[PDB]
This record gives C-alpha cells, sequence and structure tokens, in this order.
C-alpha cells in the first residue's frame, strides 16, 4: 500500500504546497494519489530551490508517471549539474526509459543535453546505441532528428573521422536494403551524400549517386521516396533531365541502369511520377504543348486525386 | 466548382502496387488500406440523394462531438496525466472545436476558462502548461493560451485581454530569453529548438504588437534552411560555424551554412509555411529570406492519399493517412498557394488539392462510429481524442471554404489603420534593438496588422459535401481561429476599431 510523503521521516521538514488552479478550473485532471502527493512536494522543493538527492529521486518518480513534464525535466537537469552527478549513469537511465516505453520530446532533449555536456572525445558508442534503438520503430522521427544532431554537433568539433562516415553510409545502405520505402533512411542518405558540409562533390560521386538512385527505382518503380530523391538530386545539382529519360520512358507507357527487360510483376503502368518526369523533360526542351498534354492526362486519367494541381500545371505552360 | 475535385466513390480503388518487393512499410500500408476501404464500402456515398438502404449515414454528428468535448468542463480521468503539461492545449482543442461546430459557451463558463488560463501566466513572462506555481512558461502553451483567450475572453475587467495587455513587456522579455543567435528559439528554459517554437512565438508576437528587429534577426534564415529536397520542411536546421573544426558547436549569428535535420513533415511544414508567411509582413530590408514555394506546394499535394485510403492526408512520404493532417497539411495549402502566386507575379482557377475527397475522409472515416462517445479520430481502429477532434474539424473547414489572402483587402486595411492609437512600445533588451524611429515602427505596425487581417473566404467558392447541415464555421489560415475571433482580438491590442 502507498505511504504518503507526509508520513515519511526523510520529508518531515518539508511543508507541501498545493496546486494553485483557482477555485473552479476547467480541464481538471483526476490525479492519482501518488502523482498529486509527488507534485505537492515538488512545488515545495522548487519553491525553496533545493538541490539535493531527495529532490533528484522525486523528479524521477514524477517523470515516470508523466514523461512529458518539461518543468520537472528542467529541474532534473539542473540537479544533475549542480550535484555533479554521473552523467553516464543518467544516460543508462534514459536507455531504460526507452525499454519501458517512457518517451516524449523532453526525454530526447534531455538525452541531447547529456551528450552535449559529457562532450565525448568519440561518440561512437552513442551512435551504435541509436542504431540499435531503431529496431522497434525504424521511422521514429525524434530518433532520426537526434542522429542528425549528433553527427552535426560532433563533426563541428572535428570528432567524426572518415572511417565513421563510411560505416554510417554502410549502415544507411543496409536500412534501405531491408525496407526501400523507409523515407527516413532516404533523408539520412541525403545528409550523408549531399547536404553535410564534408560531402564530396565530383563527377564520379554524381555518377555513383545517380546509379544508386536509378537502381532503386528499377527495384521498386512505385516507390515515391526514390522518385522524390531523384528529382531533388537533379534540381540541387542543376542537372538536365533529358539525358536520363531512356531509363524513365519505359514507365510512361546507354550508360546508366535500365529497367528490367520484363518489368517486375505488380507494376501497373504508367507510373504517375514518371509522367511528371516526362512533362518536366518537355518543359526543359521548351516543348510546352507536349508537357501540357502529359499534365492533362495526369489530371483526367492517371492521377485524378490531384486533378486540380495537374490542371494548374497544364495552364502554366500557356 | 467540382470539375477537378472527384469524389472518392467515383474513382477506382486499388492497392498501392508492390512491384513484387514486400517490406514492412507495405504490410502496414495494405492493412490500413483494407481498414479505410471497408468502412467506405459500409457507408452511403455522401454525394447521393438516394442513401442506400442498410448503409451507414455519414452526416457530421455535431451533437455527439459536442457531448464528447463536454467532459472538459467537468473533469478528465487519471489517464490524462500524460497531458498535464499541456492543459492549455486541452482548453484550445475544446473551445476552438466548439467555435467550429457553432456551439456557444455561456458567460460563466467563459469566465472559468479565462480564470483558469490566467493562473497559468507567470509575472516574469509567458504561460506554462499548468499553474504558475507548478510549471515554468513554455512557447507552445503560450500560443494555446493566447488563442483560447481570443476565443473565450473579452475586453472587460474580467475578460482576460487587459491582463494580456499588461503582460506584453514581460512576455516579450520571455521571448528574448528564448532567442538563439542563429534564429532559433528554445521552447522553454533549457528546452528543445524547432519550428513549433518559432510558429507559436510569431503568432503571439503578431497578435500582441510586440515585434521588434532584435526579436526577428536570423529567424527567417533558420526557417528557410528547414526546407528539404522533398519540398516540405523538417523540425530544425543546424548552423555550422565559420571555422570547420571549432572549440564550440553552440549556434552563432553568422554560420557558414545551415542544414535541415530530418525529413519533411506535415506538422513542421505547417509551422514553417505559417512562420514564413507572418515574416513577409515585416518591413525589414531583404527580409524574409525566400523559400521554394513551388516545391512546398508540390510536397503538400503529394501527401493526399489515394481513393483506397479515402483521400485523407499523410504526414510524410510512405507513412499513413491520418485525420489530424487535414489541418497540418491541408491548412498549409492556401499559404503555399499564395506564396506561389506572389512568385509568379514577381517574375513578370482550379482547387489545388481534392477538396471533396478530404471532406469524405472526415465524414466517413474520421468520425467515431455513431451512437457512442462521439469525437473524431486519426483513422478507423483508433480512439477519438480532443486533439484529433480539433484538427480534423480545422482541416474540414479549409476544405469546405475557399480561403485566399486578398491584396485588395490588405489595401483597404492599410487605408483604415490609425497609427496614432496603440499600446506602449516594448522596450528592447539591447539599446539598438528596436525600430529606428517612430515612422518605421508605425509603418511596421500597419503592415503586420493589415496583413494579419487579409485572409478572406472567396464568394461562391464554398463546397459542402453531403449538404448544408455538414457546414462548419470558417477558420483562418496561419492563426487557426475563426475570423470573428481574430479581428476583435488583434484590434484590441493595436487599439483599432
Ligand atoms: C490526445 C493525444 C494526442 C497525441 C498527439 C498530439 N501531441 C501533442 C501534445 C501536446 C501538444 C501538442 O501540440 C499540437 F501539436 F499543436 F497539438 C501536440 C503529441 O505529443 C503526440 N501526438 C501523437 C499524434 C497523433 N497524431 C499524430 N501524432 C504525431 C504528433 C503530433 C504532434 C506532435 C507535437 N508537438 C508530435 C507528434
Ligand atoms: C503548433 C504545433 C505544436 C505544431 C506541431 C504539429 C505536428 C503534427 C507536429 C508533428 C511532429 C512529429 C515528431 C510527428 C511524428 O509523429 P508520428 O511518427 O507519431 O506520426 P506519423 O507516422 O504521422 O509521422
Ligand atoms: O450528433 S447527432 O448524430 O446529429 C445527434 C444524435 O444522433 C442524437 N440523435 C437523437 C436520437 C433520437 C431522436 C433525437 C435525436
Ligand atoms: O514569480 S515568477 O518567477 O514570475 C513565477 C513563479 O516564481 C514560478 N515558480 C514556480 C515554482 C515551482 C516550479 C514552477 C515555477
Ligand atoms: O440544404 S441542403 O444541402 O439543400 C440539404 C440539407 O442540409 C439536408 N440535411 C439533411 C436533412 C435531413 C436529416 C439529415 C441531414
Ligand atoms: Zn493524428
Amino acid at each position: 500500500t502507498y505511504i504518503p510523503m507526509s508520513q515519511r521521516r526523510s520529508w518531515a521538514d518539508v511543508k507541501p504546497i498545493m496546486q494553485d488552479d483557482g477555485p473552479n478550473p476547467v480541464v481538471p485532471i483526476m490525479y492519482s494519489e501518488e502523482y498529486k502527493d509527488a507534485m505537492d512536494y515538488f512545488r515545495a522543493i522548487a519553491a525553496k530551490e533545493e538541490k539535493s538527492e531527495r529532490a533528484l529521486e522525486l523528479t524521477e518518480i514524477i517523470v515516470r508517471m508523466n514523461p512529458a513534464h518539461y518543468t520537472v525535466w528542467q529541474y532534473r537537469f539542473s540537479l544533475l549539474t549542480s550535484l555533479n552527478k554521473s552523467l553516464e549513469d543518467e544516460l543508462r537511465l534514459m536507455n531504460e526509459f526507452a525499454v519501458q516505453n517512457l518517451k516524449s520530446y523532453q526525454v530526447w532533449h534531455h538525452r541531447l543535453l547529456l551528450l552535449d555536456r559529457i562532450s565525448p572525445q568519440d561518440p561512437v558508442s552513442e551512435i551504435e546505441y541509436i542504431h540499435g534503438s531503431l529496431l522497434p520503430d525504424p521511422k521514429n522521427y525524434h530518433t532520426w532528428a537526434y542522429l542528425h544532431w549528433l553527427y552535426s554537433h560532433f563533426s563541428t568539433l572535428g570528432r567524426i573521422s572518415e572511417a565513421q562516415w563510411g560505416s554510417e553510409l554502410d549502415w544507411c545502405n543496409e536500412m534501405l536494403r531491408v525496407d526501400g520505402r523507409n523515407n527516413s533512411a532516404w533523408g539520412w542518405r541525403w545528409y550523408l551524400r549531399v547536404s553535410r558540409p564534408g560531402a564530396e562533390t565530383s563527377s564520379r560521386s554524381l555518377q555513383d549517386e545517380l546509379i544508386y538512385i536509378l537502381k532503386s527505382i528499377h527495384l521498386i518503380p512505385h516507390n515515391v521516396s526514390a522518385w522524390n530523391y531523384l528529382r531533388g538530386f537533379l534540381k540541387h545539382f542543376s542537372l538536365p533531365l533529358v539525358p536520363i529519360l531512356p531509363a524513365i520512358l519505359p514507365y510512361t507507357a546507354f550508360g546508366f541502369p535500365m529497367p528490367s527487360d520484363p518489368l517486375p510483376e505488380d507494376t501497373p503502368l504508367p507510373v504517375p511520377l514518371a509522367l511528371e518526369y516526362l512533362a518536366d523533360s518537355f518543359i526543359e526542351q521548351n516543348r510546352v504543348d507536349d508537357a501540357a498534354k502529359v499534365f492533362e492526362k495526369l489530371s483526367s486519367e492517371y492521377d485524378q486525386m490531384r486533378a486540380g494541381y495537374w490542371e494548374f500545371r497544364r495552364r502554366e505552360c500557356a | 466548382a467540382t470539375e477537378f475535385t472527384p469524389s472518392v466513390y467515383s474513382l477506382v480503388s486499388k492497392p498501392l502496387p508492390s512491384n513484387s518487393r514486400p517490406s514492412a512499410t507495405l504490410d502496414e500500408q495494405a492493412e490500413t488500406e483494407d481498414l479505410i476501404s471497408q468502412l467506405f464500402d459500409l457507408t452511403a456515398d455522401p454525394n447521393a440523394l438516394v442513401s442506400e438502404h442498410g448503409k451507414r449515414y455519414s452526416g457530421l454528428r455535431k451533437q455527439e462531438h459536442t457531448q464528447f468535448l463536454a467532459s472538459s468542463f467537468f473533469q478528465l480521468p487519471g489517464k490524462f496525466v500524460s497531458l498535464d503539461a499541456s492543459r492549455p492545449w486541452l482548453v484550445f482543442w475544446t473551445v476552438h472545436s466548439l467555435d467550429l461546430l457553432g456551439v456557444a459557451l455561456d458567460q460563466g463558463t467563459k469566465d472559468r476558462v479565462v480564470s483558469t488560463l490566467l493562473h497559468f501566466l507567470s509575472p516574469k513572462g509567458g504561460f506554462g502548461g499548468g499553474p504558475a506555481n507548478s510549471q515554468i512558461p513554455h512557447l507552445l502553451p503560450t500560443y494555446a493560451s493566447v488563442c483560447s483567450l481570443a476565443i473565450a475572453g473579452n475586453d472587460s475587467s474580467t475578460g482576460g485581454w487587459k491582463d494580456l495587455a499588461a503582460a506584453r513587456q514581460s512576455i516579450y522579455e520571455f521571448f528574448m530569453r528564448c532567442k538563439r543567435p542563429d534564429g532559433g528559439f528554445v521552447v522553454c528554459e533549457g528546452g528543445e529548438v524547432d519550428v513549433r517554437g518559432t510558429y507559436c512565438l510569431l503568432v503571439v508576437a503578431t497578435l500582441l504588437d510586440i515585434i521588434t528587429p532584435e526579436l526577428l534577426h536570423n529567424v527567417d534564415k533558420f526557417v528557410s534552411a528547414c526546407q528539404t529536397y522533398e519540398g516540405g520542411f523538417a523540425c530544425a536546421s543546424f548552423p555550422f560555424p565559420s571555422v570547420v573544426p571549432s572549440t564550440s558547436a553552440f549556434p552563432t549569428s553568422e554560420p557558414s551554412c545551415r542544414v535541415s535535420m530530418a525529413e519533411a513533415h506535415g506538422g513542421y511544414t505547417s509551422c514553417s509555411l505559417n512562420s514564413h508567411f507572418l515574416l513577409t509582413s515585416v518591413p525589414l530590408p531583404s527580409f524574409p529570406l525566400s523559400i521554394d514555394a513551388n516545391a512546398a506546394l508540390r510536397w503538400t499535394v503529394l501527401q493526399q492519399g489515394e481513393p483506397i485510403e479515402g483521400g485523407g492526408f499523410r504526414g510524410r512520404t510512405n507513412k499513413l493517412v491520418d485525420g489530424c493532417y487535414s489541418w497540418w497539411v491541408g491548412g498549409g495549402a492556401p499559404v503555399a498557394e499564395e506564396l506561389v502566386r506572389r512568385e509568379k507575379s514577381r517574375k513578370v482557377i482550379p482547387p489545388i488539392f481534392n477538396r471533396v475527397a478530404l471532406q469524405e475522409f472526415t465524414l466517413v472515416a474520421a468520425q467515431q462510429d455513431p451512437g457512442s462517445t462521439g469525437g473524431l479520430r486519426d483513422k478507423p481502429g483508433k480512439r477519438p481524442d480532443q486533439y484529433h477532434t480539433c484538427n480534423n474539424l480545422s482541416g474540414l473547414s479549409i476544405a469546405q471554404h475557399k480561403m485566399s489572402h486578398s491584396p485588395s483587402t490588405v489595401s483597404s486595411n492599410r487605408l483604415k489603420f490609425d497609427a496614432s492609437k496603440g499600446l506602449p512600445a516594448v522596450k528592447p533588451v539591447a539599446p539598438g534593438g528596436g525600430w529606428k524611429n517612430e515612422d518605421e515602427r508605425q509603418n511596421a505596425r500597419r503592415e503586420i496588422w493589415a496583413n494579419a487581417l487579409g485572409w478572406i473566404e472567396e464568394e461562391g467558392g464554398e463546397i459542402i459535401v453531403g449538404g448544408k447541415d455538414n457546414r462548419i464555421n470558417t477558420t483562418t489560415p496561419v492563426f487557426n481561429i475563426l475570423g470573428l475571433r481574430l479581428k476583435p482580438f488583434i484590434n484590441y491590442f493595436y487599439c483599432q476599431e
């Protein structure tokens, strides 16, 4: 059974402070006895600004019941730095939270502040933890954003070696092999190969990248993630669309990869984003009437959910 | 008016093709397709007058949804402790949904709303997620509280607006304590940095007349660098400093470059488009840095689902449709469309998304099954909640009513603005942080006010799927409150009438 904190010897000197809602608040929550009691004493602790081990224990009790309680996370971090607590132990506690499905923006931000303050000479073991943590949800948005932050922050300090970037691309390639429709891994590939300040831009790398993109499309012709990456790639590097059109035309019915001579089964034609490529190719050649006819068919036949948008594109040609 | 907005029931429903390559994404997609398409098959087509015998009627069950929200004014069960740091959002989701549904609160209930929120306001500046003796201020509760006071408050001594006016300097000071040199904001002391914070802060600063040059410096650059190769926006951008290997990675005001930190998402795309749009009103030199509006419009329309998934919006590529993205993605469409319109104008009409299919998703798939708790939800198989009720209805409103930002309305607003009326200027934190002089400050006030009141519903652009009893009220793009709340609220703080 529950022992209230008013009956605990360790807390006898503390006068709890009630929540100040006013007389008849809207959206009141029927708090458990444990949560109300803990917050009553947290209000007193935070009022006197006590930085102590019992305050530390109290914050953990509260964030286990409400992991999105940003005020108590803020107080917890100031406790850790004020008491000079082991930040590696706290990091292990955050690993347990994930295992126990205690999750929020506030937990992920707490993890970031820990890594920033520890400031490891080599973050390799945190990188490897983040990779493993993606197994139950390979698209967790907070995890992917944290991974971006980790590599960006520690590369700014000069602490990401070339071997580490190489194994990160290897891991990214494996993620996309296991699920080519994981748009989060495509986004990561873009950071690794295009946007990060240390990425190489040569004629070899552009050719390699285009080969990878085209092979990905031929493996899964209806994969929107791959089509968007192709269009972003060409646009970002100001590359013409026409020379690649041979690899795309079979989907609208030389050197770079071509579609399979028998197309994969369950590949109904035409692929609407292939038609968009063709239309934009016509615009590149100043053949505005040929582009307009493709947009018209996208609008009335092949991508009718977007009929108004494709009609907007058709009119732009005139 | 519906030539280019075909009904879901008039189109062929087919699964997303597999290309003979199974994956976990496709398993989940196909399972969701079966859930939504089976409910559509059980439901009478809303566009038909001969409702099939035996099939479910899809009319908007406004009274069920009203009673769903009624618990907010009595008590919430213990499970809501997970939102105990977001109680202003529980208020906002409730009172904005009632506005959209056309249900009035009596004055005593409004007074309770006002009093509750004012107990969340700290004298040092800003609203927290609960009482000021319990929680520190936070940018997101500050937006939710300010909008809720626009909806439920008034200009009398018990109406809460006069307390907001007296708090303007302290709120501004909170905003400046949140400010980072690279243009981001922390959401609270020691908190995370993303475009949700920028959006919530710019709405409140716009409404309360507390914008200054020092507050806005680099804010446009932070947001612009969140745009990804897909055309939507990520949560944040990272500022790399001028010197490669650096002894510090803390943000700086003159980075060598900025890089987006995750994939495009409907929630962050909504915040980014809305923030950028608010910044275009501000008369600073070569400000705001531009975005690729055409890419953002393309990304927006590509997130509308296929007929087999009922025409709802998904939040990101290769994830699932979800009713709440009717607001986050659908509600960004008029903003993206207006920015595209300005780009075309600078270098020298059919609807841009399927307005009909989005309403069919709301009516058929996103309502709780009839005769039950009421409320709206993510998708079939999910419990309804206040957050999906608000955002389903906000998105339905944008689909029903054709919204646009009207240059002639903005011109009329400029002609009527009275620059000799206003509340006291905020005192900047740094000596040179304010406007250069009174001509500059009054010009800024005029532009920001006149553009904030520039959104109109286009005459004859209404489309109410299923008949006029499904009509809800018109929300405003960018702020997401009714225009009839926005106008008296912003007029109070700029002393216009
Ligand atoms: C009643 C419970 C709803 C839970 C929602 C909303 N939600 C939340 C809680 C408190 C304030 C708030 O603010 C605002 F977004 F404006 F509503 C938003 C969350 O945390 C988690 N969600 C899960 C969710 C449902 N469908 C899509 N998602 C993804 C998602 C949406 C928004 C944010 C953010 N941020 C993060 C993730
Ligand atoms: C004003 C304000 C606070 C705006 C924010 C709105 C908003 C919807 C933000 C979404 C952020 C996010 C991490 C979504 C992913 O969650 P998920 O993986 O659970 O859902 P998903 O599968 O749809 O992406
Ligand atoms: O939110 S709605 O679905 O429109 C309202 C509910 O259906 C209530 N239905 C009642 C049934 C008995 C007769 C009076 C109406
Ligand atoms: O006077 S102010 O500083 O403006 C407002 C109060 O001091 C806020 N103090 C609370 C104590 C308990 C934790 C949450 C904050
Ligand atoms: O105004 S119109 O669009 O011509 C048609 C009305 O809105 C019909 N609404 C229905 C009436 C009977 C009960 C269920 C709703
Ligand atoms: Zn949702």
